[PDB]
DNA sequence: CCGTGTCTAGCACAGGGAAATGTGTCTGCTTATCGGTAGAGTG
DNA sequence: CACTCTACCGATAAGCAGACGTACCTCTCGACCCTGTGCTAGACACGG
RNA sequence: UCUUUUAUCGAGAGGU
């Protein structure tokens, strides 16, 4: 059961860190490279994990036991704000950071608004969707010229 | 943090030279003409 | 019509000339206001009175 | 990059074709598959990139149920689910699929 | 030329302060020289 | 060649069978290629350009710039001419289609033989670079204060390097102790990247001269100056608690901002590389030479304590010998350095992306040449001298429009200089005509209103220097007998003549007349 | 505008209250105003442009 | 050997969103130091 | 009935940050950037 | 029987 995996005081700490918008995945990557490269050396990077949630723009979270390891993980990283802005997360806040998810809507016969092309902004009825599940056939009031000025 | 951002917008809607924090820029990088500045100054309203 | 010329036409005393220079010969406007609240928020319509 | 639906690991797609999944390929056999099979067991759509450096002592890894896997990049959420025929085959192998799509 | 370039604007701003300070002192119909709200400045204008 | 090469690197662990491959990506840059201006038609053809059509069709007048590249791969398990942009050309300079030809063809080319050149052409217009002006660098100035201040005398210096002719850091020394006010008459300095006024004995002993005979030996040049020696006492009585090197090194290392937790071990190394680099960079940046800097600081404190006790007048801030004009050379260089750094870093980023997919970056496509072209054309086109995204806080009014009207109001425009002191604060010291302006600038001609005395117009027989290297002079000196520094000793050298070269103090001699 | 109308007449910058005075009109050709020279003392004016 | 179809790459257009670190005088108002008591716990 | 030992309000500076630069009039010369997605064109491979 | 259009922000060069 997932309820037996809840964090305790014995688990490492998690710090949040502010990073350049859009560079959160890059920072997570860079931290992994540094960790793996230093494994088994006399100066290992003493972090356990790092991650970035899309819903939380401009932040990376880093798992460790000492704050100094956070500074070590980010040292020289050009995507991280130099101000000593890291913040501590409470144990009681940990699991919510890792919640995976109900918009998943769209039904045949319903209305949607088109987001691209000459029909951008127009209301359309959903007629049907592709077998694979990607594109939907829409019923639309046309915007035509009957070839009037074609060459 | 987002609520603090809303406070920041409501703040820079009526004052641009808030001593204490950077001026909210335009799209093209120029300081916004907050309402506080249409009035004061030699070339505002009550002088102009 | 700078502030200093205003000060001079105050020094002469011609109040009507000033009331003119700063109204008719520039930008006159009319506003319908209430008498209880005291704001320029009156919704008016004229040809229907 | 694609994410394995079984273990959540994130790798360049061709890796799933070249070497299989490093955590799962004993049962998934992606190494010896076609692209249709790889694309049914791995997803191009995933969210929440996680660097796991120390699987076995990370609480983050334990929560995501990747604590017995190899250090690497993992995804918090992987969209899609394993095809019912593959789930059935995994179950024949004593493997229980817990979907990672939320 | 430098001194001439300096002092004139100084004197102008000084005059603006003076005029904006003294611009509501009238001579009412009995000799009093009251301001805008009755503070008798001079009881009889010019003392004579 | 300020930044010769670029270097990437790749360590290992790339989904393999435990096999490292240390791979570096290195790029080198040798050789410039400058071609005469050329028009690239919209049809696609190209042909030579001349300034007449450059003016008529509202065109720019620039030259392509080619730069060579070269790559190399480092490993260990355990191309050709790239067009980097165009540069506007000044009329009648060697790299122009008008330095030759002579008259008859000048007439056929629709150009007047009375025009003298000297102006740029941007977007079918004629631009001029107002000779800008700055203050001289790498000398020693000693100014004073007004009196409601706890500081009575200040020594100041701006340090700038030579290859590049650009400024780096600012260093100061402040003398406290108002005349019988402020209690202690102590001396406190200021460093780059620090927080508090660090005393002086602490920087002496911090550089490695812990005794006192060496310090009072460096500062004063006589053993009878018991007046300066009388003022020195509180400096040593202030620097008594520190007696050796390391505790002063870390005494400085703890203040210098940095992080917070670089204790003794790493923080001493922090303060050390601080006291090699930023502090007095125009002297040197190689180790085993800190004696030189100690001698220099000795001279500086000496001059300060010569100005404080009133044996020599305070420096005048407007003596025209202490000023340097920035013409068309020292301006175009800085902007191009900035833009070139930007191009370099963009190439860096594109290389990062095209190597993650494990491909070859074509170099022909890894260069967006519009950076330098649009930057130069913008800065010369508008005048806001600097960049674009930083509109404010950047200097304005350096490139103006030529004043074509009469033939005097043009020669009187290709000779003008401008001092950026401002318009506020009135004051009548930077506006007056100084005594040292005899024959170097004009006394009468000047605008009126806000800028009287600021805008200048050079005399009829003036000239601006170019810039010669100093190593030959050093050879001509060390021929006849310039004694090196390290052999110095002030009690041994109490009658020597101290030879300066470009400000940095390099040696001493004895008999000066023959030299 | 015809003969003998009273027009106000002003120069910037006006200081004392004599820099704004009403003159009588007199139509003349050419393109410039005209003043009797005796009124060049309150205006601080001269005909040098 | 030629033609057609599919896939990949490049260019153009549209939509969304910021940053590597790099002038001088006055007055009033908001914070630390100083005293000074001015009391009461004390021998 | 000398004594301290602390809770008061003075009176200090004390440091600080910001608020403020004559009047009117004429003329000439300039304009968002970056990233992502979609569409079109070209090249290569396969089939007839 | 009328009517009838002059962006915007900023920078600089000028005249009393
Ligand atoms: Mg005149
Ligand atoms: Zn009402
Ligand atoms: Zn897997």
């Amino acid at each position: 059961p997932q309820r037996l995996l809840i964090p305790t005081v014995d688990d490492p700490g998690i710090w949040g860190v502010k990073v350049r918008l859009g560079k959160e995945k890059d920072v997570v990557r860079q931290i992994l490279k540094k960790k793996l490269a230093r494994e088994g050396t006399k100066n290992p990077l003493e972090i356990y994990s790092a991650f970035q949630r899309d819903s939380f723009k401009g932040h990376v979270y880093i798992e460790a036991r000492k704050a100094e390891a956070i500074n070590d993980a980010l040292k020289g990283n050009v995507n991280v704000f130099s101000n000593n802005s890291k913040f501590l997360v409470g144990i009681v806040e940990y699991k919510d950071l890792l919640r995976p998810v109900s918009d998943v809507k769209l039904t045949r016969g319903s209305y949607v608004r088109v987001k691209n092309g000459k029909f951008k902004g127009d209301l359309a009825q959903v007629d049907e969707v592709l077998e694979n599940g990607l594109e939907a056939r829409l019923k639309l009031v046309p915007r035509l010229d009957y070839g009037k000025d074609l060459s | 943090e987002v609520e603090q951002l809303l406070q920041f917008h409501v703040a820079t809607y009526m004052d641009n030279d808030i001593a204490g924090q950077p001026q909210a820029l335009q799209k093209s990088g120029r300081p916004v003409k907050a309402i506080r500045a249409r009035l004061k100054g030699k070339e505002g309203r009550l002088r102009g | 019509f700078g502030e200093m010329e205003r000060d001079c036409m105050i020094a002469h005393g011609a109040a009507g000339f000033l009331k003119e220079r700063l109204m008719e010969a520039s930008d006159a406007f009319r506003v319908h206001v209430c008498g209880i609240c005291g704001l320029m928020s009156v919704i008016a319509n004229l040809k229907k009175n | 990059e694609r994410a394995c639906m079984l273990c959540g690991i994130v790798l360049p797609g061709r890796v799933f074709m070249q070497n299989g999944c490093p955590n799962c390929d004993s049962v998934l056999n992606l190494r010896d598959s076609d692209q249709a099979t790889v694309n049914e067991c791995t997803s191009s759509s995933f969210e929440g990139l996680v660097a796991v450096g120390d699987n076995e002592h990370s609480w983050v890894a334990k929560w995501l149920r990747v604590d017995r896997f190899q250090p690497g990049l993992y995804a918090v959420r992987v969209d899609g689910r394993l095809p019912s025929d593959i789930v059935a085959a995994l179950e024949q192998y004593g493997v229980y699929y817990r979907p990672r799509d939320g | 030329l430098i001194d001439t370039a300096v002092k004139t604007a100084e004197t102008g701003y000084i005059q603006r302060r003076l005029v904006k300070a003294l611009e509501d002192i009238m001579v009412h119909y009995d000799g009093t020289t009251r301001n805008s709200l009755g503070d008798i400045i001079q009881f009889l204008y010019g003392e004579d | 060649w300020e930044e010769p090469r670029l270097i990437l690197d790749q360590p290992a662990q790339h989904t393999n069978e435990k096999d490292n491959i240390n791979k570096r990506y290195e790029i080198r840059f040798g050789k410039i290629y400058l071609s005469r201006p050329t028009m690239t038609e919209a049809d696609g053809t190209t042909h030579a350009m001349f300034p007449q059509e450059a003016r008529l069709r509202n065109l720019t007048y620039s030259s392509p710039v080619y730069l060579d590249m070269e790559k190399s791969m480092f490993t260990s398990i355990d191309g050709n001419k790239v067009h980097i942009g165009k540069v506007p050309i000044m009329l009648r300079s060697k790299f122009c289609s008008l330095r030759t030809l002579d008259e008859v063809d000048l007439y056929k080319m629709k150009e007047c033989p009375y025009d003298m050149g000297g102006y740029f052409v941007i977007n079918g217009s004629e631009k001029v670079l107002i000779a800008q002006e700055r203050s001289a660098a790498n000398i020693v100035q000693v100014f004073k204060k007004a009196a409601p201040s706890p500081i009575s005398h200040v020594a100041e210096i701006r340090s700038a390097l030579e290859k590049g002719s650009r400024l780096i850091s600012t260093m100061q020394i402040k003398l406290y102790g108002r005349e019988d006010k402020g209690t202690g008459r102590t001396i406190k300095a200021t460093l780059p990247y620090v927080k508090q006024d660090i005393p002086i004995v602490i920087v002496f002993r911090a550089l490695g001269v812990v005794p006192d005979g060496e310090i009072l030996q460096h500062i004063c040049y006589d053993e009878n100056d018991w007046q300066m020696l009388e003022m020195l006492k509180p400096c040593i009585e202030e620097g008594f608690v520190i007696q050796d090197k390391e505790v002063a090194l870390d005494f400085i290392g703890r203040r210098g901002s940095a992080a917070l937790g670089i204790r003794r071990e790493k923080r001493i190394q922090y303060a050390k590389d601080i006291l090699q680099k930023e502090l007095l960079p125009h002297i040197t940046q190689e180790e085993g030479f800190e004696t030189r800097k100690t001698f220099f600081l000795g001279y500086m404190v000496n001059r300060l304590l010569l100005c404080a006790l009133e044996r020599k007048d305070q420096d005048d801030r407007d003596h025209f010998g202490k000023k340097r004009l920035d013409l068309a050379g020292p301006l175009l260089a800085n902007l191009f350095r900035i833009l070139f750094r930007k191009l370099t870093r963009e190439i860096y980023r594109y290389m990062q992306r095209c190597i993650e997919t494990d491909r070859d970056f074509n170099l022909n496509l890894a260069v967006k040449s519009t950076t330098i072209t649009s930057g130069l054309k913008y800065s010369l086109a508008t005048g806001n001298w600097g960049e674009q995204k930083k509109a404010m806080s950047s200097r304005a009014g350096v490139s103006q429009v030529l004043n074509r009207y009469t033939y005097s109001s043009t020669l009187s425009h290709l000779r003008r200089t401008n001092t950026p002191i401002g318009r506020d604060g009135k004051l009548a010291k930077p506006r007056q005509l100084h005594n040292t302006h005899w024959g170097l600038v004009c006394p009468a001609e000047t605008p009126e209103g806000q800028a009287c005395g600021l805008v200048k117009n050079l005399s009829l027989l003036s000239g601006i220097s170019i810039g010669s290297p100093s190593e030959p002079i050093i050879n001509f000196l060390e021929e006849w007998g310039m004694e090196p520094l390290e052999d110095y000793d002030p009690a041994q050298h109490t009658k020597s003549t101290r030879i300066f070269v470009n400000g940095v103090w390099t040696g001493i001699h004895r008999d000066p007349s023959m030299l | 505008l015809m003969d003998d109308d009273p027009v106000l007449f002003n120069r910037q910058p006006s200081l004392h209250k004599m820099s704004m005075m009403a003159h009588r009109v007199k139509v003349m050709p050419y393109s410039t105003f005209r003043l009797n020279l005796s009124v060049t003392s309150p205006y601080n004016a001269d005909f040098d442009g």
